[PDB]
């Protein structure tokens, strides 16, 4: 019933993501020199290094705030490359499933703890 | 992708 | 005053186009397996290999017929990728300028010759 426990849980989940091969395209900002039309499609770029930095700086007040930035990584991936036959679409689907499976217990534990406070 | 844009 | 002169002039202009790096995406038909939404946007596909073949077979009666097929290559390019920041948009603009500058004297020489006949 610890309202601070999510911070270190999310730190370890991001460490696991950076170790997964499927995360490689999402570890740093999309390269706008390589893809100069990216900003015509995408409003707000996002990547796992930015999420990890935002957490480390204590600029997330809750794990749901962190989830909003992660959702944007997968929203942007689909918007720029929607082809279901592409390598990046299949990498996005597997890493999204991996994130959702591990974050679910972090969110429900946090919600339980918050009721008590 | 989005025309001769996108990644593959 | 030669009404046949345009045939060899257009053959040499196509040779110059095929050697320009900007022509690479337009040298053969768009791959409809790689771009399966292409025919949702594009009514009549066209490429420089088809134009060269049509000329060689003597199926153009005038240089204006050849010119309108080449203009369709640039109409299709802009319709499928309109993003002004894309590499293909800037390649299209430069190659189109090059073609128009060389075809103008082929058309005016032919029109002069035709008046005489």
């Amino acid at each position: 019933y610890d309202i601070q426990a999510w911070k270190k849980q999310c730190e370890e989940l991001l460490n696991l993501i950076f170790q997964c091969e499927d995360s490689e395209p999402f570890r740093q900002p999309v390269d706008l020199l390589e893809y100069p039309d990216y900003r015509d499609i995408i409003d707000t770029p996002m990547d796992f290094a930015t999420v990890r930095e935002t957490l480390e700086a204590g600029n997330y007040e809750s794990p749901m705030e962190l989830c909003k930035d992660v959702r944007l990584i997968f929203s942007n991936s689909k918007a720029y490359t929607p082809s279901k036959r592409s390598r990046i679409y299949s990498m996005s689907l597997r890493l999204s499933a991996f994130f959702e499976e591990h974050i679910s217990s972090v969110l429900s534990d946090y919600k339980s703890a918050l009721r008590f406070h | 992708g989005r025309g001769k844009g996108g990644k593959l």
